């Protein structure tokens, strides 16, 4: 019917069924039209990783500004290594 | 250095775009009294072809003007200008969700048009990088070797401004030599298509830059009378006038005969040209007075032609010593009087012009 | 902008996507393409501004920065009721000391 | 990320991951009920942190996969024809089975696809499917070619007469011996093509060659000519029942060339006749 994911801190974010196009990978999980769960890994890949996608659903064939996603201070080096360790 | 000798109503009809704004510049350099009002007409050209930085900066250097006429005798539509900034920002995430759209529909004729229009809409903002992008995504990305043509077209008509020789005449050359020009038809069975004579006025450009104008010349030998056609680059009197006298500054008399005279691609711009014609005939009947004379009149006005004019001071230095070679040619016993009636000179500086000669 | 909006609470958040041009009715409208619900007697609250159903957001000003798709300025999902607002729980992140290098 | 111990919630997880799986394996029934609990699945291979687990939980269900097969192969254990249907009806669940595993198997294949696959020893990561399809090769081996293809070559007696015991099964016979195939899929087509075309061809073309020849001097040779225009037709008929891409495509013309054998003459002889007698739909058929 209705889906929804949860996090290893409880992320349970109920996504949809008709409009639910700016998800790429939950479309693929559409146990309807339930329990998507990714709880093994602190969320600062998790929630990363889908703010990313959010992002990389929108700005693809952008020959204007494709903004570098902003990444913590103290790995301000990791700004760009998370190309190398977290893809952001 | 101000030659009133130039036809701007010309130019405003044969041509628009930047020149119409860049001669002013060599007028804003050199040749002034003739600004503010072309200036306005810029202005109100830049009011289209969605150019909003450019307007702005046509509307700062029209306040410098401003400021000149103080003593002597602008617009900003910032409603126009928020305006139009807003629908060509919002037209470009418009064709970012069409390149989506139609990357969806995946016809690489759609999908490379959009490229293409996007690299003019690049143009109409004057963002050369990213129109370099849209034509570099435009740039393998095509169904026929004509849209290559066509792509290289655009890239030239941006090389024109980006004149970065070295990969710029990379893309020169796989407009010229690359793309089996009309697939072994010649434009299509003798041409009034106009790309051959674009690639005459761009070897012209690029060989004026890069300074090898014999080359130039001989490229723009065989013009095509029939489309003579472009409000930025093409207009038959002044190409005309860049073919034949680049021409008459690199080539030999064998060919001064044999392929000027000769030349009847080439024949009716000079038909437009009854000076350079004339200049012509006084040269080759050695009529060196009245020929140079003409010569350096209009040098000036090739000064006010803005890429020629560091070029003109060095050629037609090379035709006055042309003249000077063909009067000292057949003879054992030349007076420098006569030679100083001929040249329209003294003897003693027209003796140390033939010194410098003497050199080497 | 194409805005990627993000209707944020604990467990309340929709990923659901609007433009800069369009109104409140209708993107109750794509409500109703969530959860199916009728725009006419609901108000999207946000604790910000009243906000009717045909308030257009070119008069509000969402921009592409302003409201970005990856992190916009969510126009609010009230927990449905005359006056009320979802809490808005933005998640958070974590915080590294300085620069390790045995994780690259 | 940093969030527990990478290494210790296996056990919990497959628990819940075999549980949801053999609802899948070739088809258990998954309902949209179901469907939640293959949920609870992406809960369970969420909660784990997969990154040395997940291999081995995939090997769990490769091994359980495996002994699935190994079930349906008892299961192949029948009678006829009906077992074509059978077989049919396993591949056809199998593939949909396989896939919905593929579906749980989606998060996994970020997990070791994106990060790291043998794909890229005895330990291979790759996708389900083509873990499926070498594991159900290995059912392929004798019913496939021992029964299957032989009553996909009854089928072929059917199109000399009678008509095709099911195509379900027959034709999935043609396609059991196609999926059963090199694992690599470097050819698909082989295995028809070496069991069974060998005596197709030849049964095929030898019958068409006598039977045809003894009816050709029987019946109107140069009417019947146009029968066996017919009667290859009929064989692409039947051929069409069960089919392969390569066994129409050569038995046709092999009778043709047989056959020309007895009567290359005629063709012209006739040929004129038609020049001397106007006979249009004889010289229709004959072009």
């Amino acid at each position: 019917m209705y889906v929804k994911l949860i996090s290893s801190d409880g992320h349970e974010f109920i996504v949809k069924r008709e409009h639910a196009l700016t998800s790429g990978t939950i479309k693929a999980m559409l146990s309807g039209p339930n329990e998507v769960n990714f709880r093994e890994i602190p969320s600062h890949v998790l929630s990363k990783v889908c703010m990313y996608f959010t992002y990389k659903v929108r700005y693809t064939n952008s020959s204007t500004e494709i903004p570098e996603f902003p990444i913590a201070p103290e790995i301000a080096l990791e700004l760009l290594m998370a190309a190398n360790f977290l893809d952001c | 250095v101000e030659n009133p000798s130039l036809d701007l109503e010309q130019y405003a009809a044969s041509y628009s775009g930047l020149m119409r704004i860049e001669r002013l510049q060599f007028i804003a350099d050199h040749c002034p009294t003739l600004r503010v009002e072309a200036l306005k007409m810029a202005l109100s050209f830049v009011q289209r072809t969605f150019n909003v930085d450019m307007y702005e900066e046509i509307h700062r250097k029209l306040s410098e003007a401003t400021r000149e006429l103080q003593n002597a005798p602008p617009a900003l539509d910032t409603a126009w200008v928020e305006a139009t900034r807003k629908k060509a920002l919002l037209k470009l995430e418009k064709l970012d969700t069409d390149l989506k759209n139609y990357k969806g529909n995946s016809i690489k004729e759609s999908i490379r048009r959009g490229h293409d229009d996007l690299g003019d809409h690049y143009l109409d903002c004057g963002d050369l990088s990213n129109a370099l992008k849209c034509y570099s995504r435009a740039r393998d990305y095509c169904t026929s070797a004509k849209h290559v043509i066509n792509m290289c077209l655009n890239v030239i008509k941006v090389s024109v401004y980006l004149q970065n020789w070295s990969h710029v005449l990379s893309y020169v050359s796989k407009a010229e030599s690359t793309p089996e020009i009309a697939e072994q038809r010649g434009e299509r069975d003798s041409q009034t298509q106009a790309i051959l004579t674009k690639l005459k006025c761009a070897a012209g450009l690029a060989e004026l830059a890069a300074r090898k104008y014999k080359q130039a010349a001989k490229c723009l030998l065989l013009a095509s009378f029939d489309h003579c056609d472009f409000p930025e680059l093409l207009s038959p009197s002044n190409v005309a006038i860049y073919g034949g006298l680049c021409a008459l500054a690199t080539f030999d008399r064998q060919e001064l005969q044999r392929n000027v005279i000769s030349s009847s691609s080439f024949k009716l711009f000079l038909e437009l040209e009854p000076q350079v014609r004339d200049i012509i005939f006084k040269f080759y009947e050695s009529k060196y007075a009245s020929c140079l004379k003409m010569l350096d009149e209009m040098k000036d006005n090739l000064l006010l032609d803005m890429y020629l004019a560091p070029h003109v001071r060095t050629l037609y230095t090379q035709i006055r010593n042309r003249a000077l070679i063909q009067y000292f040619s057949p003879y054992v016993s030349a007076d420098m009087h006569r030679m100083a009636a001929a040249f329209n000179t003294t003897v003693a500086a027209l003796e140390d012009e033939l010194t410098q000669l003497i050199l080497e | 902008m194409d805005v990627f909006l993000m209707i944020r609470r604990h467990k309340t958040t929709i990923f659901t996507d609007a433009k800069e041009s369009s109104t409140v009715f209708e993107l109750k409208r794509i409500v109703e393409g969530i959860l199916k619900r009728p725009p006419d007697e609901q108000r999207l609250y946000k604790d910000d501004q009243l906000l009717d159903d045909g308030k257009t957001l070119g008069e509000c000003g969402f921009t592409s920065q302003t409201a970005r798709p990856q992190a916009p300025a969510t126009v609010g999902l009230a927990f449905r009721a005359d006056d009320t607002f979802e809490a808005l729980c933005i998640e958070p992140f974590s915080s590294p000391p300085e620069l390790p290098d045995v994780m690259k | 990320m940093s969030l527990k111990p990478r290494v210790v919630d296996f056990d919990e997880t497959w628990n819940k991951l075999l549980t949801t799986i053999k609802a899948v394996v070739m088809l258990e029934y998954v309902e949209r009920a179901t469907w939640n609990d293959r949920f609870s699945d992406i809960y369970a291979l969420c909660v784990a942190y997969p990154e040395p687990l997940g291999e081995r939980l995939y090997t769990e269900t490769k091994i359980f996969l495996e002994n699935h097969v190994r079930h349906l192969h008892k299961r192949v254990l029948e009678s006829e024809e009906q077992v074509l249907v059978m077989y049919h009806r396993y591949w056809e669940e199998y593939s949909k089975g396989a896939d919905y595993m593929d579906c749980l198997y989606r998060y996994l294949n970020t997990q070791f696809i994106k990060k790291n696959k043998l794909t890229e020893m005895n330990e291979p990561l790759m996708e389900i499917g083509e873990l499926a399809l070498d594991m159900w090769r290995k059912l392929m081996v004798e019913p496939l070619q021992a029964i299957l293809i032989r009553m996909l070559l009854r089928e072929i007696k059917n199109d000399r007469g009678g008509e095709d015991p099911n195509q379900k099964v027959i034709h999935g016979v043609i396609n059991s011996f196609v999926h059963v195939e090199q694992y690599k899929k470097k050819f698909p087509l082989k295995f028809y093509q070496e069991i069974f075309e060998s005596p197709f061809l030849t049964e095929t073309g030898e019958y068409y060659k006598q039977e045809a020849s003894n009816l050709l001097q029987e019946s109107n040779c140069s009417q019947y000519m146009e029968k066996v225009l017919g009667r290859l037709k009929d064989e692409e008929i039947r051929c069409r029942k069960y089919l392969h891409p390569s066994s129409y495509t050569k038995v046709i013309h092999e009778c043709q060339q047989r056959m020309v054998a007895d009567h290359l003459q005629f063709l012209h002889a006739e040929c004129h006749n038609i020049i001397r007698q106007e006979k249009k739909n004889d010289m229709a058929n004959m072009y």
